[PDB]
């Protein structure tokens, strides 16, 4: 009865430890670093030729920011109060009062 | 902040063999240290050597530059 | 005088129209922190305290619910603050934040202001689940139901069937439908738990439709 | 000594009297709390106040000016309606709004519970500041090495070097930083994404790779520091090849 | 397989729970047995409504209680009560005068070192821990909820064999032990015993909350606290947590109220009034004196050891009474460490400083918080001004 | 025989699994499901053939959710600045007249760049400075900052 | 069933999307005019703030 | 910063984050080098295939009234 | 080692304050060093960043060339 009771708090006392959760972080830290190592050699030897690998096509655009880029662009210039248009009118009259 | 004795003494050999410990790993972080900015500035001398006779080349096509000015005046 | 009456009535009135935004900084300081500068006779006060408070407008009420306050002090040595005393429950974890932010060493009145506004997302993030399960209540939507603290476990029957809900912010995450029916085999018990997850605004709805 | 103390006493001897914890009640220290300490460059004020005391109900047209950007601040007013009494507002309207952010906040302010509009309307203007700065700071970082464009509304560069390992191989880079207002899908805060398109030679690359070592370098550097050393990576390989 | 079941029946001695039943006023004895022999029946003779009208003509003629106990023990169900019984009884006896009891705190931690709220359905709690401790230990485990408090609690019971004894076959009880758990915080409580038996509950509680990720329970103070009413308001999920003492206004939150109330009547135009301070120490030289600032004087001392002009809870009770408190100061001067502990003792340590305050004894003016009583409950050392707690 | 085991032996696969393969779990929540099933590990020959390719399926099954709700939030937040600029538009007109409005988008702005034009041509071409020609140039280009 | 729940509301935002695509649409060739009177604009432009 | 001498890039890009609310390209789970591939989710979600082509026709009609409108080459000159 | 239990307690802590000195001193000379190659370095950058200006600015002649071929 005692000895039970005694590997239950050790069973419990190692897996809430620091150190168990730190290297576990650094592993993924590792991983992580090496992995944009890979893709940074991978990258500037493609930008610089003599690359032996791609990494250069567009065969397939799944994702992708173009389309709030583009809408976001349109919406802008379609605005009714900021459009090219109320711009433009609001920049006739001021130089019609001024003439006039 | 320890009270009773026997808790004193076991903190304190505790903290004694942690400072032992940092120390070794305080030490050996320094070689890495080295080799990473050693290597760097290796890397940005052979930049700054290669760029220099780079532009090497770059004089020699104003020497192209001269050239082609000569061809037309 | 009559001036100073007629004009703390509009200054106040801006004060109102402030904290209409809900996070409102406020001020704060510690009797026992105050000392002599034992040549001119004058008092000051050894360490700066920054008092926040906390109101999120309650639409269910057009009214605003009980604020909730959180308070900082500067240490001694660091020129660095630290968190003191304050009214934020145990489940938000204010010191975690507090040493979070900027790495732990708040210094800046911008990053108080960050630390504040984590913890009144996080309280409003509490309110908004409360406020859209109060008015599902009062719409006989549901029966009677059960919260816990931060209403991120609820208990409600519907009309006869009764659901266990364990939701984040704004999205439930697990759901539970502890009933038995003639109806309710597996297959429509599986698919309906399944469809009951998801973001939280369209469970009225979804609800709504689901009514039998 | 006794004295008797409101919200407009000195804050000395508030201080001096100061032995309970309560908060201050210094109004304009309250008030400044708000406006300069928590809601800088919110420049505010109650245009009416008038009270119909008849019916016990407060009338407020409040106008509000954000100004993080002073060379074209925008601004906007709100009338509102509470019971003045059990702490309960009737009704609330947006009387006025600057045109130069009409569209681009109506549906911020198509949302009722105001403290939503108001602040995500401050974080909106702090935030465009700081894109703008982001994108001032990589321009001077880049201007005499590469001429470089800022396009698409302010809300996209271009940058372009040419690479001397080909004869006159073109090398071209451009970075996106969108803000987007909220009101659908998790918060209701202004927020900010950044993304990086490239090509050599008119060629683009794969958006995939691209987009995680823009990942990973902003996460290791910021995106201050982690974009001008993109722009170092993608526009000075020739260079760093060792 | 070993989990017990309602209708056993334990053995113990007769006369000890006599006297706990005694202590319990007669109206709830007529309810506790209707419900008990509604469920259970018994070994009288006659419906529940015979047994209805026995128990009411016995009331209304003024029996005395130990009528009706005797009859529970010897007649109703003379050989013994079952262990839900017994439970209940101690329930009711917790429920009457919490204050004789005593509790402990404790903090979930998980790995990170983060605080672990604790979230409990109840029933995948009770049937897990039920079957790990059934595995080494024969155990009883009855669930409730306080009528007044957001807190569930737990009664755990073991039970064993046989001094010695022939073929009745009976299981010995033992000392109960008892947990508590907060609706949503990372804060435990439980009674105050260091036996191997509470040691493996205390375990098991641990194993079984987890079943997403591990769990580990932290001891955050060393000396018990009674009234779970008490220990709730120190360290329950609650706003006086953190804002104790001279900070109570704040967990009160009535001072303020909502910024479209009325005008007129927010209190920043009508204001308040209070005392001015003197700091040139005149306190040790020494009626001649006159009614109002004395009596500002006593709501200075009364604001500094409660926080309230009012006195939020006589005028020296504190909101929770501190029997015992251990500080340590450590201060440098001259590049010296100079170690000052003081121990105190009563029932309230604080409401005796007030009242030798108010008997000038002691100087309001340099009284520090910590002496006051924030960080109420903990002792601990004080270090560069800033309170830590004892480890 | 403590060692022989012709199995995966309990405890070593997450809640979910070891609920469901057991008995009902009472309760569902897909984003557990998913971080449990990527743990599963690599292993008659049929149960392991079958259990490799379900696994695959299933991992690429949930790749295939996570890459959907990627391109599903940035559709929402379009169709949020489409309905913002229609809404504007058509409380700007008060009618419909919307596709005529993106039509009639260039007439009117080469409308109104002439009529423009027959004025400006000297008001701020002849004064031929900005300061000069302050009140249309120096308005157009303060106006350009908004 | 999760991705299915995912597709038909991709199909839905899709028709919507298809629905403002077939709004603005509307035929054009003379851009060029626009063109000349911008350059005409972009004279007088210059000659303000050509820096 | 990680080893040489035991920081200020990654807490920079949080304060970054916190102050910004910024969004950031995330990555994709992956376990045992079962890795994403295009024509397996794009069968899987046959949605995306139709949201390209008409986002694109979309484009194209869009791109042709801005360039009719050429309100690029108008605002070159307050660049 | 030693005999008196005082005469260890006071060892103690005298082995505390030298490691204490000891896991100090080292940073100083450290930190001295890696300053001085950090300046180093950034000093070669400072020419090399011109390096670099100059040859991107050489792509002006580089279209001296080519724009005769216009």
């Amino acid at each position: 009865n005692q000895q039970i009771i005694s590997v239950r708090n050790e069973i419990q006392e190692l897996k809430a430890g620091k150190d168990w959760h730190d290297l576990q972080n650094e592993q993924a830290k590792l991983n992580d670093k090496v992995k944009l190592n890979k893709r940074l050699n991978d990258l500037t030897s493609t930008l610089l030729g003599k690359y032996e690998g791609s990494q250069d096509s567009e065969d397939d655009s799944i994702r992708d920011d173009s389309n709030i880029l583009d809408i976001a662009h349109f919406v802008d210039l379609m605005d009714p109060y900021n459009g090219l248009l109320k711009k433009i009118n609001k920049i006739n009259e001021n130089l019609s009062n001024e003439l006039q | 902040r320890e009270s009773s004795k026997a808790a004193i003494l076991a903190c304190a050999a505790e903290y004694i063999q942690k400072l032992k410990e940092t120390d070794e790993a305080n030490i050996e972080k320094w070689t890495l240290q080295k080799l990473l900015s050693e290597q760097n500035a290796s890397q940005l001398a052979s930049a700054n050597e290669k760029l220099q006779e780079e532009l090497g080349n770059a004089y020699k096509e104003i020497e192209y530059m001269k050239r082609v000015l000569r061809k037309e005046g | 005088s009559t001036s100073d009456r007629s004009e703390l009535e509009d200054y106040i009135v801006l004060e109102n129209v402030y904290r209409m935004f809900g996070i409102t900084f406020f001020p704060l300081v510690d009797p026992i922190d105050l000392k002599i500068k034992d040549a001119s006779g004058e008092i000051f006060v050894d360490r700066e305290m920054l008092g926040i408070r906390l109101e999120v407008f309650s639409e269910r009420t057009s009214q605003f619910e009980k604020p909730h306050y959180v308070l900082l002090k500067k240490r001694i040595k660091s020129n660095s603050w630290f968190l003191f005393k304050h009214t934020i429950p145990s489940f938000i974890d204010v010191q975690g934040i507090f040493d979070d932010t900027n790495g732990g060493l708040v210094i800046s009145h911008d990053d108080a202001y960050l630390f504040a506004k984590r913890v009144f997302l996080q309280l409003v993030e509490v309110q908004k689940r409360r406020q859209i399960f109060k008015d599902l209540e009062a719409k006989k939507i549901i029966h009677d139901l059960d919260l816990d603290l931060e209403s991120s476990m609820v208990s409600f029957f519907v009309k006869d069937i009764k659901v266990e809900l364990f939701v984040k912010q704004n999205e439930i995450v697990s759901c539970s439908i502890l009933d038995d029916i003639h109806d309710f085999s597996q297959n429509n018990k599986s698919k309906w738990e399944i469809a009951l997850l998801g973001s939280l605004d369209d469970l009225e709805l979804k609800l709504n439709h689901s009514f039998a | 000594r006794v004295e008797r103390i409101n919200g407009l006493t000195n804050l000395q001897k508030e201080l001096v009297t100061k032995y309970d914890t309560l908060p201050l009640l210094n109004m304009n220290l309250r008030l400044s709390y708000l406006r300069d300490h928590t809601y800088p460059h919110l420049q505010v004020s109650v245009q009416s106040r008038d009270r119909v005391h008849n019916d016990g109900i407060e009338v407020l047209v409040v106008n509000y000016k954000f100004c993080r950007n002073t060379m074209n601040p925008f601004e906007i007013q709100f009338k509102m309606f509470y019971k003045f009494e059990d702490s309960t507002l009737l009704k609330w309207e947006i009387l006025r709004i600057s045109t130069n952010v009409r569209l681009k906040a109506k549906q911020l302010l198509a949302t009722r519970n105001f403290q939503k509009c108001l602040l995500s309307l401050y974080e909106f203007d702090k935030i465009k500041s700081k894109k703008t700065g982001i994108f001032q700071n990589l321009i001077n970082l880049l201007k005499r090495k590469t001429r470089c464009y800022l396009m698409n509304n302010s809300d996209s560069l271009i940058v372009e070097r040419v690479i001397r390992e080909g004869r006159l191989t073109t090398i071209k880079l451009q970075i996106n930083f969108i803000i987007t207002m909220p009101g659908e899908r998790n918060c209701f805060l202004p927020m900010s994404k950044i993304s990086i398109a490239l090509w050599k030679g008119g060629e683009r690359f794969n958006q995939i790779d691209l987009d995680e070592i823009c990942y990973g370098l902003i996460k290791e550097y910021g995106v201050k520091t982690g974009l001008k050393e993109i722009c170092n990576v993608c526009l000075f390989p020739d260079m760093y090849a060792r | 397989e070993l989990r017990l079941e309602d209708n056993y029946v334990p053995t113990s001695d007769t006369l000890v729970v006599f006297k706990q039943l005694m202590k319990l006023p007669v109206t709830v004895l007529y309810d506790l047995t209707l419900s008990w022999f509604a469920k259970f029946g018994g070994s009288f003779d006659g419906d529940i409504y015979l047994l209805t009208e026995t128990l009411d003509l016995l009331i209304e003629k003024g029996v005395r209680r130990n009528v009706i106990v005797n009859r529970i023990l010897y007649v109703y169900w003379p050989d013994g009560l079952n262990v839900f019984q017994l439970a209940e009884i101690d329930c009711h006896l917790m429920i009457s005068k919490p204050e004789k009891f005593k509790w402990l705190p404790s903090k979930a931690l998980r790995g990170d070192g983060k605080p672990y709220v604790v979230k409990l359905q109840p029933a995948k709690f009770i049937e897990n821990l039920q079957t790990d401790l059934a595995k080494i230990y024969h155990c009883h485990v009855y669930m409730f909820k306080h009528p007044s408090l957001p807190v569930l609690i737990t009664r755990i019971q073991l039970f064993d064999s046989n001094l010695d004894k022939f073929q009745g076959k009976p299981l010995i009880s033992r000392r109960p032990y008892y947990v508590a758990f907060p609706l949503n915080s990372p804060i435990i409580f439980h009674s105050v015993d260091k036996d191997i038996y509470a040691r493996l509950v205390l375990q098991s509680i641990s194993r079984t909350i987890s079943e997403r990720e591990t769990i580990i329970f932290k001891p955050v103070q060393k000396i018990p606290v009674k009234s779970i009413h008490n220990i709730m308001t120190l360290l329950g999920p609650s706003r006086f947590a953190e804002s104790m003492g001279p900070w109570e206004c704040y967990a009160s939150a009535n001072f303020e109220r909502s910024p479209l109330h009325d005008y007129k009547k927010h209190q920043g135009l009508t204001g308040k009034k209070v005392m001015v301070r003197e700091f040139d120490d005149s306190f040790l030289n020494d009626g001649k004196e006159e009614p109002e600032i004395r009596r500002l004087r006593l709501e200075k001392n009364m604001i500094k050891f409660k926080g309230s002009a009012n006195g939020v809870m006589s005028r020296y009770s504190s909101l929770v009474p501190i029997e015992k408190v251990g500080f340590t100061l450590k201060n440098e001067i001259n590049s010296r460490i100079i170690t000052i502990k003081l121990k105190f003792n009563g029932n309230d340590i604080f409401g005796g400083l007030h009242e030798l305050c108010d008997k000038n004894l002691i100087n309001i003016d340099k009284v520090p918080g910590w002496l006051a009583g924030e960080n109420g409950s903990f002792s601990g050392t004080i270090m560069n001004g800033d309170f830590q707690r004892e480890q | 025989i403590m060692e022989l085991v012709g199995d995966i032996p309990k405890y070593s696969l997450g809640s979910e699994l070891r609920n469901r393969v057991e008995g009902e779990p009472q309760s569902t929540s897909i984003e557990r499901l998913i971080e449990d099933v990527l743990k599963l590990p690599q292993m008659d020959l049929k149960v392991l053939s079958e259990y490799s390719n379900l696994r695959k399926d299933l991992i690429l099954k949930c790749q295939a959710l996570q890459i959907g709700e990627s391109k599903l939030s940035d559709i929402l937040s379009q169709t949020n600045s489409i309905n913002s600029l229609t809404t504007s538009i058509k409380e700007a007109s008060e009618d419909d007249d919307i596709s005529e409005y993106f039509a009639t988008y260039n007439g009117k702005l080469v409308v109104a760049l002439e009529e423009m034009k027959l004025l400006l041509e000297e008001a701020v071409k002849t004064f031929g400075n900005s300061p000069e020609k302050r009140e249309k140039i120096k308005k157009i280009l303060s106006e350009l900052k908004k | 069933q999760r991705l299915q729940i995912l597709d038909d509301a991709i199909q839905e935002k899709t028709s919507e999307l298809a629905e403002f695509e077939n709004m603005v649409r509307s035929p054009s060739a003379g851009d060029n005019a626009i063109p000349g009177l911008l350059q005409i604009i972009q004279s007088y432009i210059n000659l303000l703030e050509e820096n | 910063y990680t080893y040489g001498l035991e920081p200020d890039g990654p807490v920079t890009f949080r304060n970054d984050s916190h102050e910004l609310n910024l969004m950031l390209n995330d990555p994709i789970k992956s376990t045992a080098d079962v890795r994403l591939d295009k024509e397996e989710v794009l069968s899987l979600l046959p949605s995306l295939k139709e949201y390209t082509k008409k986002s694109k026709e979309l484009k194209e009609t869009m791109g042709q009234m801005i360039s009719d409108s050429h309100e690029e080459e108008i605002k070159e000159v307050f660049v």
